[PDB]
RNA sequence: UCCCAAAAUGUAACGGAGGCGCCCAAAGGUCACCUCAAGACGGUUGGAAAUCGUCUGUAGAGCGCAAAGGUAGAAGGUGG
RNA sequence: GGAUGUGUCGUCGCAUAGACAGCCAGGAGGUUGGCUUAGAAGCAGCCACCCUUCAAAGAGUGCGUAAUAGCUCACUGGUC
């Protein structure tokens, strides 16, 4: 979610993918194909609703943590500098990155877990399986 | 597997479905440019762990090995491939998957095992003889059991390159 | 009859149609017709 | 049966944990008298049939099941 | 002094961070010499670190203050 | 985001030794499976999901009640 502690704000720019594997950490993940910011509410939404869906197990790997400060209106004006170092944070997602993957429970006890998760995410993306060996 | 052409331009092939791999050893390093079907179809079951028939147009049958695949992102589809020619006696070292079976005492019982490791890598393969899996006993484990390089049983003469008391699986608790 | 923007089956039986232009749903079950339009 | 068998591991409920908590453990012998009244409720093809027919009634109420076969 | 500044320089904003208006008869000139942080094992008030000792040790320390570059064949640490 | 709207490439698949969809008939015995409950008997929720017969029929699809029950499915044969 929030980071502990760093240095305070930041910028904005894009690119495709660069350090998210495949598979790793389970059988079965889930993979964005589109450049957007991840809320770090909209993960939670996410994790969470997965949860329910597994009445046990776990093995959800949540990979993509909020490395990012946003900022807001403090109401209007314009006329002040740096603004609202508290509005949020996101975790800046690129193609064919892997926020998910779960880990133990069936293929469609699978394609669901992932599916529900897709529904509340800025961006579209589709699930992945196997045949994942570069480095390890 | 019968790659034909082997030259620096692709654009006789980019367009038509055809991988571009390379493939060598110390003696020759062939340039290459294999069919993207074929591969594709291929590469699923011998892994990396998997010689096959190497006949460049020509007819010239090599012997190699799956060394290593970049394939796309955003595009699962594989793009560049790296044969390192099988050897005789010794190739280097191989990626070869831990592999569980049976029912585990720990999964009934009231958590789920996990493979802290899929594929494992081990000292010196040993060419002609290389083992394409590697299943494991899991059963035993409980509730907190882990297993490690230092246990799964090697067939006659592979060692294992990876630190021993590293475990491969354990078997996680549950919630 | 439900409109709704993201029609799909709903049980069994659910026919989806598709009649003037229009993507339908047809059920044994009637709270499951739907319609996009 | 589960009413017999109960009486007869003394057993109290049943069991939630089948598979963590299980109850007790019986002898064939018992199976016997068991299958000697059930019998007309007991299609069965010869004993074994409901000599087994009734194992996983026990196996599912949390009742460990003696010997049987081999050594 | 850093970043923005788009690998020469330069380059704005009520853009992002931080210091100065000193200090040193020596914290200087020159001539000699020593070399750090830290972990581990073992040791007295000690017992967390700290003092002594023994291994490891590009220095992960130091440089009067803010940062950056720089620096141990010393700009680091003593004495004439 | 939704969809038997078309076009073209790929994957399983499952199959005249006669499938799919349709049709007549069947449908199991233990068991209201154990557990939990004011009870819940293939269908609110824990645990499993074995036995027997058979050509067959899975402790189980969904609908249904306060549970019943009732209605069909997966598995089976003929007719094409």
């Amino acid at each position: 979610k929030r980071t502990k502690f760093r240095k305070q704000f930041r910028g904005r720019m894009t690119g495709d993918a660069k350090g998210g594997d495949y598979v790793a950490f389970g059988d079965y993940g889930l993979i964005a194909m589109e450049p957007a910011w991840i809320k770090s509410n909209q993960i939670e939404a996410c994790r969470i609703v997965m949860s329910r869906h597994f009445r046990r197990g776990g093995k959800i790997y949540i990979r993509i943590f909020p490395d990012k400060p946003v900022t807001k209106k403090p109401a209007e004006t314009r006329m002040g500098k740096g603004k609202g170092a508290v509005e949020y944070w996101v975790s800046v997602v690129k193609p064919g990155r892997v926020m998910f993957e779960v880990a133990g429970v069936t293929e469609e006890q699978a394609k669901e877990a992932f599916r529900l998760a897709g529904h509340k995410l800025p961006i579209q993306t589709k699930m992945v399986k196997r045949e994942v060996y570069d480095e390890a | 597997m019968e790659l034909t052409a082997k030259p620096r331009t692709p654009k006789q092939k980019l367009d038509e479905s055809m991988i571009a791999a390379v493939a060598y050893n110390k003696e020759n390093n062939v340039s290459f440019a294999l069919d993207r079907k074929a591969f594709d179809r291929a590469f699923r079951q011998q892994s990396t762990t998997g010689l096959f028939d190497i006949t460049v147009e020509g007819g010239e049958t090599f012997p190699a090995l799956v060394k290593a695949v970049q394939m796309d992102k955003r595009k699962r589809a594989p793009i560049h491939v790296d044969f390192y020619m099988v050897t005789y006696g010794e190739p280097v070292e191989v990626s070869v998957p831990v592999h569980t079976t049976g029912r585990s005492q720990g999964e009934v019982q009231g958590g789920l095992v996990d493979i802290v490791v899929h594929n494992l890598q081990i000292v010196a393969p040993g060419p002609r003889r290389i083992p394409q899996e590697l299943v494991v006993d899991v059963t035993k484990m409980n509730i907190g059991d882990h297993i490690t390089a230092g246990d799964i049983k090697l067939p006659e003469g592979c060692t294992l390159a990876a630190d021993p008391e590293l475990t491969v699986v354990s078997v996680l608790p549950p919630r | 009859m439900k409109v709704r923007s993201s029609v799909k089956k709903m049980c069994d039986n659910c026919k989806v149609v598709r009649r003037h232009g229009r993507v339908l749903v047809i059920c044994s079950n009637v709270k499951h017709k739907q319609r996009q339009g | 049966m589960s009413y017999l068998i109960r009486k007869a591991a003394g057993i109290g409920k049943g069991s939630s944990t089948p598979n963590k908590a299980k109850v007790g453990k019986l002898n064939w012998d018992q199976v016997l008298e068991i299958a000697k009244t059930k019998m007309p409720d007991l299609n069965a093809g010869s004993v074994e049939a409901a000599a087994n027919t009734v194992a996983g009634t026990a196996r599912s109420m949390g009742v460990t099941v003696e010997g049987g076969p081999n050594a």
